[PDB]
């Protein structure tokens, strides 16, 4: 009824929903793909996809389980989803993937099947997939030599330099108890899960903490994949940003709200209350765009996110935007405020109110783990709402207002510009 | 606007050149770094590097014409003197 956290050694979390078909259960290790290192970068996203190898997923197959995973930058997850009723059948498969079997999952003929197909999986992307290649790289050179650069997937070079003896260096160290949360969302109670825990003995290397690096740092800088091939140009931009449980967190999410996430082709997205969008609209600077505040444990990536076939007018379309930019320090409508509100709610809903079980786990593992609980909706909402304009004209009068950016992107981009325009238009002439 | 000439330079995004692929750049803020770059120390190292390269290619020619200057010149203030005025009402005429 407001989600429930005890520990016994064992962090264990649940969260319930009556109205749920099925359920979820499974584990969060606090650290992730930036808890890794140049050379065994793409480690975390190795140990994801021997998890969902044919051998290990036909098992639980015949059970009637189904497994999810993803890695992120912070955090790192492990979650299968049944019906309600199997709740052990869940545990126990559990039990048996991470304390039991070993060389049953890491075999010479597995991982070496694994990894010959992590290989082609991370050759579609920065192949085909430009809008998150652009975007990864933007971290690349935002966080240049610092945690959060790695890119999730990890390099097609240090991904082929990586043998089952470094999926473990990895394991043994950050896959600890100390480090992680076992959740519960869908269909079940907290009574159902943390009785079926400690109903189930042994420790896995207990007292052992996972190790620490130098903290994430950030500065202003480019990265450029020109593509002259390629029948579009992409391109992604940000300042500094904010991290998660940071004073600004949701006055930050609020004002990448306002100017928002277009679409030129659904006739819905052309009528949005966003001002940026009275100029791009003229001659049809772009495809589309978005924006965002990504947030992670030390630092953060204010910016935003572009797609366009128009590449001898690229130079106004970064130029419209980081103006309109100034205004959030400046001369923001306060009822464009209010429309922001508005929809950060209805947004930030969807993230967090969706029937699907395997989400409602991530988020609430990596959130139980960085500030030891979760945060309701109604807590949420009492904030965004307390946000005054002011609210957003001090914000971007520090993180937004003549600060440096961090561009990124590939295709027809000889038309972007370079750094000393784009930069420069942080700011505005003062009398 | 009437047809225009084509030439060898557009625009951005119509520059003129070929087609790239393959190259990929990376800059850093002129906030982001030391002010004075890289001065004195190292950077003088060729302040006499970008001399040697080329100073033949300017004293040699220099050479050969300061010192035909210098010697007609001399030759000038000879046949002009009363050494030289022999040597004038011969030359001269």
């Amino acid at each position: 009824a407001e989600v429930t956290q005890l520990s016994n050694g064992i962090v264990v979390a649940t969260e319930h929903n009556p109205s749920a078909h099925t359920a979820s259960v499974g584990v969060v290790f606090g650290s992730g793909a930036a808890n890794e290192n140049p050379y065994n970068n793409g480690v975390s996203n190795l140990w994801k996809n021997i998890f969902l190898s044919k051998e290990n997923s036909a098992v639980a197959a015949k059970e009637g389980l189904a497994l999810s995973s993803n890695i992120s930058r912070d955090f790192q997850s492990y979650i299968v989803s049944s019906l309600p009723g199997s709740t052990d059948k869940s545990l126990d498969f559990l039990n048996q993937s991470f304390i039991q079997q070993k060389a049953n999952l890491l075999s010479s003929s597995n991982f070496e099947a694994t990894k010959k197909s992590v290989l082609k999986q991370v050759q579609d992307f920065e192949d085909n997939d430009h809008p998150n290649r652009v975007l990864e790289h933007l971290h690349s050179t935002a966080f240049q030599n610092t945690p959060l650069s790695l890119p999730t997937r990890g390099t097609l070079e240090s991904l082929e330099n990586l043998v089952v003896a470094d999926l473990e260096s990895f394991a043994n160290n950050h896959f600890l108890n100390s480090n992680a949360v076992v959740v519960g969302t869908g269909n079940i109670k907290h009574e159902d899960l943390v009785n079926s825990i400690e109903s189930k003995n042994l420790s896995l290397q207990t007292g052992t903490k996972p190790v620490l690096k130098k903290k994430a740092a950030f500065l202003g800088s480019e990265v450029r994949l020109r593509d002259d091939t390629l029948p579009k140009a992409w391109i992604s931009l940000a300042v500094e940003g904010e991290p998660v449980n940071s004073p600004n967190y949701f006055v930050a999410k609020l004002a990448a709200q306002i100017f928002g996430s277009y679409n030129a082709f659904e006739p819905a997205s052309r009528l949005q209350g966003i001002k940026l969008l009275d100029n791009i609209q003229e001659y049809q600077l772009c495809d589309n765009f978005n924006h965002f505040s990504l947030s992670y444990k030390d630092s953060g990536l204010w910016g935003f996110s572009t797609a366009t076939r128009n590449v001898t007018m690229i130079d106004d379309l970064i130029h419209f935007t980081l103006k309109q930019w100034n205004r959030l320090t400046i001369s923001v409508t306060d009822t464009e405020v209010e429309r922001a509100k508005s929809l950060l709610k209805l947004q930030l809903g969807q993230l967090y109110e969706s029937g699907n079980p395997v989400n409602d786990a991530n988020l609430l593992g990596a959130e139980v783990l960085i500030k030891g609980s979760k945060l309701s909706l109604g807590e949420a909402f009492k904030k965004i709402d307390a946000i005054t304009v002011k609210d957003v004209k001090a914000w971007a009068g520090k993180r937004l207002w003549d600060q440096d950016i961090a561009i990124a992107g590939t295709g027809q981009i000889e038309g972007l510009l370079d750094y000393m325009r784009i930069r420069s238009d942080m700011s505005m002439m003062r009398w | 606007g009437p047809p225009s000439g084509k030439t060898y330079m557009g625009w951005w995004g119509h520059m003129g050149g070929p087609k790239q692929k393959g190259i990929t750049s990376y800059a850093v803020s002129p906030y982001a770094q030391k002010p004075l770059q890289g001065i004195f120390h190292n950077a003088v190292f060729n302040s006499f590097r970008r001399f040697k390269s080329q100073f033949l290619y300017v004293l040699i020619p220099a050479g050969i014409y300061w010192y035909w200057w210098k010697n007609g010149n001399e030759y000038n203030e000879f046949l002009y003197s009363k050494a030289g005025r022999e040597e004038l009402e011969r030359v001269n005429v």
